[PDB]
């Protein structure tokens, strides 16, 4: 494969020649920006100019072979110097993008003034914010976006040009931001939890479906993420993702009205954004689901057993996936310990009942934290919260009470939804759970 | 090089219709049908008010009387546009959350009674966004009979985030009548109704700071204007210029206990994923005639800024032609070469009956 020993050098040199200096630079800016999400536009540009410096010089026929490995190790050298011109590092997923595309007038204003400056700022700020998407997509989207801005900002009819271009960009734009989002989720959880999460969400979106209806979908999307997210293939995600919605609709098209509507959208990405944003449904009211039996827990090839538990529980529990995901994972791993240590029916008698209440408690507290959030508008949610809080802390002052409404409201706006951010809410659900 | 698609924006108070490619609607008339108090539609129904019984087939953005609706469409095709529907693909508009059966019925009527070669039904609010050369943002659409907030992502309007407010132009007109009458004037008849409607569109505005503006008026003038009635008698409008539009923000001025437009805009965004809210706050477009008040952009900007995280870029898109943004966005969209593959043909219809309109 990459056994090259010079693979890197011959890889970049090949790229340098095929793309030309300008495009190689643009490729590097995007590449290094997704690598250093917290990197400044000044730090990243320095690293890029350095990288393109040694690449042009050391890829030239005549250049001594000696170099590339030289200025490359020399390049990493400057990385240790204090206040180094390059991006700092202790690559984590960005759960809160701050990129905000300016108005068509602001875009064109900035583009007339200085095109290059504009293009680099756009590639850096965009890449650093949605760097979790495949490199080939970022480079592709980025280039297609600038092309649009270049022709619409000089058009006789800027507005109609933009609508037209934006509609044609739609596919790639979604493919890019969606893949960045779901890949960030996959990176935060890891293949194991990611699959659990996708099953939970699917369960909450189609409560009335069969396990065999959604389990396949949860496995597929996980497979795609595992394979495509950090893949070199220029078409892993581009090809896999839309193929996934076809299966998704083939299975769920007729299971409920929301999925039917979503499956009526025109294109594959139109359907994916629809199902991705779909909220947790009105779950059925059902008898608690008991924790898996000792035989189920220890038996070989018991995945199906654990999956059915997760599904059966998730479709009847009114709690956000971020909550359910952080509890089911440990609960099961704990119950799992009993199978190892000698004497099964014994440890499962001590740890078993302990885990039940611990899980039951955790859910009731979660359902308390997410009070009336799903049932109402934010505005109305805050009113109710203020009321139930005035009834629980009568001796509290209007200010303390006001401070509490905000903190809990803020927390809920972030962690009481089906697509609430994994990393952020995990440490946040803990700091908020101990407040009971 | 010919054919010419038709764009018909069916409103609760005014229907806007013209041709795709035009910068503005060719015709604009009231959504009313006059029955023998033998039938009239639009401006004429208005005139022969006395000897007619007025019906509004589109009360709150949603079509509720199909016989009258056909009356309106026939009228816009033959009298207003003076065209032959049989040879014009027609783009129709519908309210957010318009029931499936209703949409299918619009399709039925289009192909079966007017035999249009093709057609399409588009969500009014989405067209407003398109009219701005954008596909992502939150729209505040406010007409004569209904107000909506629609969050849209890459063309997709998030249904569960749609906010509907039963307060629009018609209500402001009615309120400005009450407070004008209270100030010692008489506005109650239907003709007086249209007079007040005119005062509202020419001299009303939204105050950046209600109270401050309210005291400034109660203290002196500068906030007083003169309006000439048909009598030739001229009156002066004071603080009612901003007290009227102020109800958009305070639905209680008319005893309605519901959130104001700044709050429905706020809530709509909050029903969306954290990572796209920024794109909603920075692309907040206003469309509809009741969105025409001067100062309303700065006011909304202010209100949302007090509701949102101090670090959010808040931007209001309020074009001067926003009274027709829906129609205009319909015109641009229907004129796209990429859109031509979106039409519903008479063939696809014959081979599938209604319901073929489901592809959004
Ligand atoms: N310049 C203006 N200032 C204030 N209000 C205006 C202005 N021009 C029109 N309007 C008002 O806005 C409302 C109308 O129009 P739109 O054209 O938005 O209505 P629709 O589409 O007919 O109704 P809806 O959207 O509620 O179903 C009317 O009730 C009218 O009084
Ligand atoms: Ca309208």
């Amino acid at each position: 494969l990459e056994r090259g020993r010079d693979y890197e050098k011959n890889k970049v040199c090949k790229e340098f020649s095929h793309l030309g200096k300008e495009d190689f630079t643009s490729l590097s800016l995007v590449l290094y920006s997704r690598k250093f999400p917290s990197g400044t536009f000044e730090q990243v540009s320095q690293l890029v100019k350095e990288v393109v410096s040694l690449t042009e010089a050391c890829c030239a026929e005549g250049a001594d072979p000696d170099c590339y490995d030289t200025r490359t190790s020399a390049l990493s050298a400057k990385s240790c110097e204090s206040n180094s011109p390059f991006p700092v590092h202790p690559h984590q997923p960005q759960e809160f993008p701050t990129y905000v595309e300016p108005t068509n007038d602001e875009i064109c204003e900035a583009f007339r003034k200085d095109p290059k400056e504009y293009a680099n700022q756009f590639m850096w700020e965009y890449s650093t914010n949605y760097g979790q998407a495949p490199l080939s997509l970022l480079v592709s989207y980025t280039k297609s976006y600038l092309s649009m801005v270049g022709s619409c900002c000089t058009s006789a009819s800027p507005t109609v040009c933009f609508l037209k271009e934006r509609l044609q960009l739609k596919h790639l734009s979604l493919l890019t931001t969606l893949s960045n989002r779901v890949c960030s989720q996959y990176a935060a959880y890891g293949e194991k939890k990611s699959r659990l999460s996708n099953l939970i969400k699917l369960a909450q979106k189609v409560p009335t479906a069969d396990l065999e209806d959604v389990l396949p979908l949860a496995e597929d999307i996980t497979n795609i993420l595992s394979k495509c997210c950090e893949s070199a293939s220029e078409d892993c995600m581009a090809k896999e993702l839309p193929e996934h919605t076809v299966k998704l609709c083939d299975n769920l098209s007729t299971k409920n009205s929301k999925f039917e509507d979503c499956c009526q959208e025109k294109t594959a990405m139109d359907v994916f954004v629809c199902t991705y944003f779909m909220p947790a449904a009105q779950l059925p009211e059902l008898p608690d689901v008991e924790l898996p039996t000792n035989k189920d827990v220890c038996d070989p090839g018991n995945t199906k057993v654990m999956d059915k538990y997760t599904f059966e529980l998730s479709r009847r529990t009114h709690l956000p996936e971020v909550f359910l995901s952080k509890v089911l994972e440990p609960t099961l791993k704990s119950l799992g310990e009993c199978c190892d240590v000698e004497d099964s029916t014994t440890c499962f008698n001590a740890k078993g009942p302990l885990l039940k209440k611990e899980l039951s408690s955790f859910i009731d507290k979660g359902q308390e934290l997410c009070a009336d959030y799903s049932e109402n508008t934010f505005t109305e949610y805050k009113k109710k919260l203020a009321e139930r809080l005035k009834a629980k802390l009568p001796d509290a002052t209007p200010t303390e009470l006001a401070k509490l409404v905000n903190k809990r409201s803020d927390f809920a706006s972030n962690c009481c939804s089906i697509n609430s951010p994994p990393l952020y809410c995990d440490s946040e659900i803990d700091a908020e759970l101990k407040n009971i | 090089d010919e054919t010419t698609a038709l764009v018909c924006d069916n409103g609760s108070g005014l229907v806007k219709a013209g041709f795709a490619g035009d910068d503005a609607p060719r015709a604009v008339f009231p959504s009313i049908v006059g029955r023998p108090r033998d039938s009239y539609v639009g401006d004429e129904a208005q005139s022969k008010r006395g000897i007619l019984t007025l019906k509004y087939p589109i009360e709150h953005g949603i079509i509720t009387n199909w016989d009258d609706m056909e009356k309106i469409w026939h009228h816009t095709f033959y009298n207003e546009l003076r065209v032959a529907p049989e040879e014009h693909p027609t783009l129709l508009t519908e309210a957010p959350l318009n029931p499936k059966a209703n949409r299918e019925k619009m399709t039925q009527i289009m192909f079966e009674t007017f035999n249009v070669p093709a057609m399409y039904v588009a969500i009014q609010a989405v067209l407003s966004l398109y009219a701005s050369g954008r596909t992502t943002g939150i729209v505040l659409d406010s007409g004569d009979g209904v107000t909506h907030n629609v969050p849209i992502y890459e063309g997709y309007a998030l249904p569960h985030a749609i906010m509907r407010l039963d307060l629009a132009g018609r209500d402001l007109t009615d309120y400005l009548m009450k407070i004008l009458t209270e100030r010692g004037y008489s506005f109650v008849t239907t003709a007086e109704r249209e007079i007040v409607r005119d005062i509202k569109e020419k001299l009303c505005y939204v105050a950046l700071d209600f109270e401050n503006e309210m005291a400034t008026a109660a203290s002196s003038s500068s906030l007083e204007k003169s309006y000439e009635l048909p009598d030739g008698q001229v009156i002066t409008i004071g603080n009612e210029r901003f007290r009227c539009p102020e109800t958009l923000f305070q639905p209680s001025f008319i005893g309605m206990e519901s959130a104001g437009i700044h709050e429905t805009t706020y809530n709509s965004i909050m029903k969306c994923d954290i990572d796209i809210r920024k794109d909603l706050y920075a692309n907040n477009v206003m469309s509809g005639g009741t969105t025409m008040y001067p100062g309303i952009a700065d006011r909304m900007q202010k209100e949302i800024t007090a509701l949102a995280p101090s670090t959010m870029k808040i931007k209001i898109i309020a074009p001067p032609e926003r009274k027709y943004s829906v129609w205009i966005g319909g015109s641009i969209l229907a004129s796209l070469s990429t859109f031509q593959q979106m039409w519903i043909t008479k063939q696809e219809y014959d081979e599938a009956g209604p319901s073929i309109v489901h592809r959004k």
